[PDB]
């Protein structure tokens, strides 16, 4: 019935989870230099005191 | 520099003043939650106490005590994960039609609903103002000779006609609060037909009683 | 030295009282869970007992140990007035607490509508006005300072009118006032426990009877603890301070039996937070937050 | 046919699992424990805090409480910009418009209430009322000043045109009520969490479910997108948090801890995405290393259950809202 149109997601192109892990860790490694939470920023540039 | 922040600070002071005033007004206002199916005597109680959304607010005052009333049956489904918003209420007005077991085993559903709501973790420290509305229809059905409450309370034969039958419905609702043994609150019905004027007076007396118990437990004279 | 076995005990008692009052006055201010009118009254009682423990208690110990009054020529009286002020304020705080409990229990509608913290502030003002009215008349002499001149000692004032006025205002009127208040809110509680049985199986009927009996026992135990503390601490001092001044012809009272009476009266400041604050469930759970 | 068509999806999902996230992120050593501490505290509200949202501008903040008050803070210097009177005191949701002009809230009143802060007379007044839902409103997010996507307890997500006030698009793919809803950074897709233990990726432009994720074992209470947009993180009552990827329909990482037996209330991501902060029932918020499941450290600081989490657009600060009527700002 309508579940047929709910289950039409069987045609999606699931790319390899290897590339998913790879570009996820690449995003984390590339953006770790601009994350104030990951490494505490100096109190000079911190707006919260 | 300083000029643009003094205005923000005084706006903060005014906002804090209004918030504190609103809390002070609210604290002198009572909290009550209603439960029970639509087949119960809920409509009569609400119609008396009034004089699309899942919450309807009926507010009033009796004997200089402000009441805020929340019927919550209009919330369609899944009471499980939003009932924590009502743990601060003083008491629950649980309305059950005592005459409605014949009219499916609806009274067993009322039993299980009462058992679920009394042993609720959020409402273990809250009283229950029970109701057993339209007792007159119960008397009419019992006097018919067939619609006795033993059909859906198969343990009636030991209890001690209309008064005898009505109190067993009262007492087996009390088993939920008594066998659990909360030790802080107690349950109490009030037989009402559709035209009794003492419902709001009974609720007011009950709220006064609950406040007295709270005071006697705070200073631990109870 | 003989002072050592006395100074050690007295200093330990004063330090324990200081800690007991300081914990309460800090825990009420730090936590907003305990910030209510009744606990505001209990906190005012705690700060009054702290004032007793840090102002008049250590010096009183200093006078007792040295046996002589040498800290000042005539400065004894000012201290006694402080002593009288703080002690009668601590006594009348119990009456204020009893009156607040009576008004809350008997009249719930008044509680809901008009039990503001302004009520606690007015009660504290009126409980310190009693000290202002009691400690001051002997400062200028009750009628005229003519007989209590003794540089070597520091004792309570014996003036003919004052030995009646002070002993009745500070203790006896509060004693019967608390008696009638905690009798009224005793029979009210007993009537309510009886109502919960009259208006309402073994696990049903016996449970009702046993919890009603337990509630009756529980309230009589609470009233017994409060009244026993008040009586056992203050009564001997305020019966000695009235019997003896009228029989100065044969005023004999052994020091080993009379000096203990002064300090039993004092120990009310230590024992007040033990029953009013420490044993209370709210503080019993709030003190867990500090570790 | 569709009752067994999920077999092909499951087979492809299992066969696509070639390299697990936990099997490859070992090229980076753990970042180490974080020393997060509270910088500001907020005490204006006087009842349980149920929701909170950060503006795109880093300055302001919004919080909704069950006392009938919606307030707008000032994070840098603790202050009140606006505190408005509500027409219903049963709100469990709030959202701040990216443009900085609108704020919305909703709850048990089955209604999305939208408040305009840029009134010509200055006073904040309600602008529109979105009452089409038949279940308690549980999540709300803004797309623009005339576009909004709403979650509710009627087992249906909705899309509302504020100008017309109509449910322009409806998402009926779920089988239970939905409580969490966050938009992708490219605001053309979004995901929703539900109590049927599933998360569904919604295609806004066609109004149809695209991918269904079935990792959690209980009711999902929180969901939020990875900053990239190709992934998102969830939070459920199973005392576990899970990370899902759109392009690879498996679960990349599962976050769990021995000292955790309580459900997750809110989740959010930092600017880089490596730090995932989740608020729990147990009074505190944990911080997780998203690539090795290492809990860097807890926040605590709340004497009642924390109900909402939010990381600033610049990622500088973390705000937490709890039922103790207190908001704490972390850094
Ligand atoms: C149970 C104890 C620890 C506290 C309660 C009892 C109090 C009132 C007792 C215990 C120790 C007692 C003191 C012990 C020693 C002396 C020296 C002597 O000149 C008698 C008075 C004096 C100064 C006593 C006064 C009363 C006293 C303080
Ligand atoms: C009205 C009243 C009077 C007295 C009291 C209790 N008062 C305790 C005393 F019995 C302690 C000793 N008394 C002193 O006056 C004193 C002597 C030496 C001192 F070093 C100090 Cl500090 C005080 C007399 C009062 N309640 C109410």
């Amino acid at each position: 019935k309508l579940v047929e149109q709910l289950k039409m997601e069987a045609n999606i192109d699931r790319i390899k989870v290897s590339k998913a892990a790879a570009d996820l860790m690449a995003y984390c490694e590339a953006h770790a230099k601009e994350d104030p939470l990951l490494t505490p920023v100096p109190a000079s540039e911190n707006p919260f005191r | 520099q300083r000029n643009e922040e003094k205005a923000q600070r005084e706006a903060n002071k005014k906002i804090e003043k209004q918030l504190q005033k609103d809390k002070q007004v609210y604290r002198a206002t009572h909290r009550l939650l209603l439960l029970g199916a639509g087949e119960s005597g809920k409509n009569t109680i609400v119609k008396q106490m009034r004089i699309t959304s899942g919450i309807f607010e009926t507010k009033f005052q009796v004997d200089k005590v402000n009441f805020h009333m929340f019927d919550v049956g209009a919330q369609r489904d899944e009471r499980r994960k939003w009932i924590q918003c009502f743990n601060d209420v003083t008491a629950i007005i649980f309305v059950v039609a005592s005459s409605s077991y014949n009219m499916t085993n609806r009274l067993q559903a009322a039993l299980k609903l009462f058992d679920s709501i009394w042993n609720n973790k959020w409402l273990r420290d809250t009283s229950v103002i029970l109701f057993l509305n339209k007792q007159d229809l119960l008397a009419e059905k019992v006097l018919a000779g067939k619609s006795k409450i033993e059909d859906y309370f198969p343990e009636f034969a030991r209890y001690t006609r209309v008064t005898r039958a009505k109190y067993f419905i009262r007492d087996e609702f009390l088993r939920i609060s008594t066998a659990s043994g909360d030790g802080r609150h107690y349950c109490y019905p009030h037989f009402t037909c559709a035209v009794d004027t003492e419902n709001i007076r009974r609720v007011f007396n009950d709220c006064r009683d609950i406040i007295q118990r709270m005071h006697l437990r705070q200073y631990e004279l109870l | 030295s003989y002072q050592v076995i006395t100074s050690l005990l007295l200093g330990t008692l004063i330090f324990c009282a200081v800690l007991g009052n300081a914990c309460v006055v800090a825990a009420i201010a730090l936590e907003r869970s305990l910030q209510n009118v009744a606990n505001y009254l209990i906190g005012s009682l705690a700060v009054t007992d702290l004032m007793v423990s840090v102002l008049v208690l250590p010096m009183a110990a200093l006078y007792q140990v040295l046996n002589k009054w040498t800290l000042g020529q005539v400065t004894c009286d000012l201290f006694i007035a402080l002593d009288v002020l703080c002690c009668t304020s601590s006594i009348w705080h119990l009456c204020a607490i009893a009156l607040d409990r009576y008004w809350a229990i008997t009249d719930p509608i008044d509680y809901v509508n008009k039990r503001t913290p302004r009520r606690a502030a007015a009660l504290i003002s009126l409980t310190w006005l009693i000290g202002f009215l009691i400690s001051i008349p002997p400062m200028l002499g009750w009628r005229t300072p003519e007989d209590r001149s003794d540089p070597d000692a520091c004792t309570i004032s014996k003036d003919h009118g004052y030995t009646i006025y002070s002993t009745f205002g500070a203790f006896y009127i509060p004693l019967l006032l608390m008696l009638v208040l905690y009798g009224r809110i005793f029979r009210a509680a007993r009537f309510r426990i009886r109502k919960t049985v009259k208006k309402v199986n073994e696990r049903n009927a016996e449970a009702k009877r046993k919890m009603a009996l337990a509630r009756e026992r529980k309230t009589v135990k609470t009233l017994g603890i409060i009244m026993g503390t008040f009586i056992l601490c203050w009564l001997p001092f305020f019966i000695v301070a009235l019997v003896l001044p009228f029989c100065e012809s044969s005023c004999h009272m052994p020091t080993l039996l009379g000096a203990i009476i002064n300090w039993l009266g004092y120990s009310n400041s230590l024992l007040n937070p033990v029953i009013y604050a420490y044993f209370n469930k709210d503080f019993q759970n709030a003190f867990k937050k500090i570790i | 046919e569709a009752e067994q068509l999920k077999n092909q999806i499951r087979d492809a999902r299992k066969a696509c699992a070639d390299a697990t996230l936990s099997q490859i992120t070992n090229n980076i050593d753990p970042v180490g424990r974080i020393q997060m501490r509270t910088r500001r505290t907020l005490r204006g509200h006087l009842a349980k805090i149920y929701a909170m949202h950060w503006g795109t501008d880093s300055r302001l903040l919004v919080s909704a409480s069950q006392d009938g008050k919606l307030i707008i803070w000032d994070s840098y210097t603790t202050n009140k910009v606006h505190a408005i009177p509500l027409r219903s005191s049963w709100v469990m949701t709030c959202a701040y418009a990216p443009s900085g002009n609108y704020v919305a809230c909703g709850g048990l009143d089955n209604i999305c209430s939208i408040y305009n802060l840029k009134t010509r007379e200055g006073n904040v007044r309600v602008s529109r009322e979105l009452a089409g839902h038949t279940g308690y409103l549980s999540c709300c997010r803004f797309l623009d000043d005339n576009q909004i996507v709403t979650s509710s307890g009627d087992t249906t997500c909705a899309l509302w045109d504020i100008e017309t006030g109509q449910q322009t698009t409806t998402f009926t793919g779920h089988t239970g009520d939905v409580m969490s809803l966050s938009l992708a950074p490219d605001t053309r897709l979004f995901v929703s969490g539900a109590c049927d233990a599933s998360a569904k990726l919604w295609d806004v432009r066609e109004g149809m479910c695209r991918q269904t994720f079935t990792g959690h074992e209980s009711d999902i209470n929180a969901i939020c997108f990875f900053p990239n947009g190709n992934a998102f993180a969830t939070g459920s009552d199973d005392a576990t948090c899970r990370l899902f990827d759109l392009r690879a329909d498996q679960e990349l990482m599962t976050y769990s801890h021995d000292n955790i037996i309580c459900g997750i209330t809110s989740v959010s991501f930092s600017k880089s995405g490596r730090l995932l902060l989740a608020g729990y029932d147990d009074f505190n918020c944990n911080v997780w290393d998203a690539l090795k499941a290492d809990r860097a450290g807890v926040l605590a600081g709340h004497d009642n259950r924390v109900s909402c989490l939010g990381v600033t657009d610049d990622g500088m600060a973390v705000a937490t809202g709890s039922w103790d009527s207190f908001l704490k700002i972390w850094n």
